[PDB]
């Protein structure tokens, strides 16, 4: 019949052996004769829901049900390249005497994430390289390598011959500017990670420099992005057309990831059941097995997105997602105000 | 006041300030390197 | 020369993993078990440590010192 | 200084006009296109980035009857704003509830 | 190696204070690696009393 064919065509993305099918979106007025697709606000608000499935520090996974790709992808792009953070931008160096070149060293220092809150600082105006307390931060790095006076005669372990032969990111000292010393309590402004190796020295060599930190967005330079990686994927839903019994049940369970399929005893014989389809990676290995190609159907739900945001440590991920949502409101508000002004 | 060149072998500061032929004051080496500059230089961390 | 701070492809921080990786290798682990212990899942990140050459150790032996 | 320009068609009475949006890309372009296409008074709607070395998009609207194309544009922007506001509310509420359960489970 | 059949100590460097590479070289001549079980003497025991 046409009814179920059209329903599957308009609500499921079908994974075939050689290519995906029904990739596009077709819920617009006039495309299907029997239905109506004009925007209905109440119908959207009735069906939308969000499920938080897991969360801990520097991680977050949650679901959006009822939203469409044209919007979820906007949130993803905003997360990648429009949420602002703080990154070193200028390096004032005097007496660099290491092996690392100045340009390479400055580039390396650029990529170290900082633990300031970017919502309390303004964009630095063009020029005015000096900056001020409202739109900049300052750090100072200064380490000199010397021979250890108490070294034994082994003269073989670098960790004992020399002292401060390795420059870590914990040697950077925050230099308060203006009244920042009062607003930010001790310990809040610091590099996030504290383990990152910056360079490596030998006795007699010295590094001594100052660096200025300003505000930016990831669209400009990839060092400003607050997200390790943000992505999403559609919820899988596997369905098997006919019951599978016996060793074929084990075969089916083996053609998938460990968790999704489960085998159980009902009367003394093994019955297969699709238990937890969230966990499939779609290796599409069932199409190797000739007999089972005809008894399963692979598809994905179109209006169910599984997000996975993992932050880099500047802010907790939920705050990042909130800011990402607010940016789009900002854009459309900007254009509305512009349009009213021109009219 | 006189300028300092670092010896290429023992790294002992030497002052020449003359047409005196190049040779280290302690060892016999014959190669010298200028010291680093004192002015500061600004880089962009990009 | 020296370990890069961030994975090229996805931007994850891998600069702080070198010493731990060498320590775990020193414990008679294998590369697979060490890389899984450090928590590097995406194969765009495992190559960042599995294929690194540490030239700074050899270069510094030619560097001037007292 | 202005970030928006409207350039009308060759000889059409304001029901075929291109909107040039400055300093934008697919992030707003695709979402706005999606929202506008839902309006049953729109015959044709699509956008295109002019050049990779430029920051612009050329959104085009052609309305079925005679109503000027500005009204669909404004409507689509308003509906998108409401959608994002509702999504923010729901997301914040769900996060807070899950955190409360975490603080009330296993103790 | 005389005291025990096989030496589990990865960290001989901690006792004798050389770099790890020297320790691995020293182990290489007379020992072989066993996974998660340290180093073992390369070749087995013999009936030394036969002579
Ligand atoms: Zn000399
Ligand atoms: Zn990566």
């Amino acid at each position: 019949a046409a009814s179920q064919a059209v329903e599957e065509m308009r609500s499921r993305v079908v994974l075939g052996e050689f290519g995906v099918r029904n990739v596009h979106t077709t819920d617009f007025p006039g495309n299907y004769s029997g239905y109506d697709d004009a925007w209905d606000q109440d119908r959207f608000e009735k069906n939308f829901r969000v499920d938080v499935v897991h969360m801990d520090e520097n991680s977050l996974e949650f679901d959006m049900v009822g939203i469409d790709a044209a919007i979820a992808n906007a949130f993803r792009r905003i997360l990648l390249a429009e949420v602002p953070t703080m990154a070193v931008e200028k390096v004032l160096v005097y007496n660099n005497t290491s092996i690392v070149q100045d340009e390479i060293l400055a580039h390396r220092l650029g990529l170290i994430p900082i633990h300031a809150d970017p919502r309390l600082f303004e964009y630095r105006n063009q020029g005015d390289e000096e900056g001020t307390e409202i739109d900049t931060l300052q750090f100072r790095l200064q380490v000199r390598c010397t021979r250890n006076p108490h070294a034994a005669k082994d003269s073989s372990d670098p960790n004992e011959l020399y002292v401060n032969h390795k420059v870590y990111t914990r040697h950077m000292t925050w230099i308060p500017l203006g009244n920042q010393a009062d607003l930010f309590p001790e310990g809040t402004i610091r590099p996030v990670h504290d383990d990152i190796l910056i360079a490596q020295l030998r006795p007699g060599q010295e590094i001594d420099l100052l660096m200025h930190c300003v505000k930016g967005i990831g669209k400009d330079h990839a060092k400003f992005s607050p997200v390790a990686t943000a992505s999403y994927r559609l919820l899988p839903d596997i369905t098997l057309l006919e019951p599978v019994e016996g060793e074929a049940a084990e075969e089916l369970s083996r053609c998938f990831s460990p968790g999704v399929i489960e085998v159980q005893e009902v009367q003394g014989k093994k019955v297969a059941r699709v238990a937890n389809p969230r966990l499939d990676t779609f290796s599409r290995e069932i199409f190797r097995n000739e007999k089972l190609k005809k008894v399963v159907r692979l598809a994905r739900v179109r209006d169910h997105y599984i997000f996975s945001v993992e932050s880099t440590g500047v802010l907790p991920p939920d705050v990042l997602v909130s800011e990402a949502i607010k940016v789009l409101m900002g854009k459309c508000r900007r254009f509305l105000d512009e349009l009213d002004a021109v009219q | 006041q006189p300028m300092i060149y670092i010896c290429g072998e023992c790294h002992t500061e030497n002052e020449i300030k003359s047409r005196d032929p190049i040779r280290c004051r302690e060892c016999g080496y014959r190669i010298m390197y200028k010291k680093r500059t004192k002015r500061l230089v600004v880089f962009d961390a990009r | 020369m020296i370990i890069p701070v961030r994975c090229f492809t996805c931007g994850k921080i891998v600069g702080n993993k070198w010493e731990a990786y060498l320590g775990l290798l020193q414990a008679e682990y294998t590369e697979g078990d060490a890389l899984d212990a450090l928590g590097l899942k995406r194969y765009c990140c495992r190559r960042m440590l599995l294929a690194h050459v540490d030239l700074i150790e050899k270069l510094l032996n030619y560097a001037p010192l007292e | 200084k202005t970030a928006l320009e409207m350039v009308q068609a060759a000889g059409t009475d304001r029901h075929c006009v291109t909107f040039v949006l400055h300093e934008e890309d697919h992030t707003l372009g695709n979402s706005l296109r999606y929202m506008i296409m839902k309006n049953p008074e729109v015959e044709f709607c699509g956008y295109t980035t002019t050049h990779p070395s430029e920051s612009k998009i050329n959104l085009r609207i052609q309305t079925r009857g005679t109503l000027p194309a500005v009204e669909p544009f404004q409507r689509g922007l308003n509906e998108l704003m409401n959608v994002c506001q509702h999504v923010l509310d729901k997301f914040e509420a769900s996060i807070k509830d899950y955190k409360d359960q975490k603080a009330s489970r296993n103790e | 190696f005389t005291q025990s059949r096989w030496v589990v100590r990865k960290e001989v460097a901690t006792v004798t204070k050389l770099c790890a590479e020297d320790v691995k070289d020293f182990l290489e001549h007379m020992a072989v690696v066993r996974i998660n079980k340290g180093w073992e003497f390369i070749l087995p025991y013999d009936g030394e009393f036969i002579k």
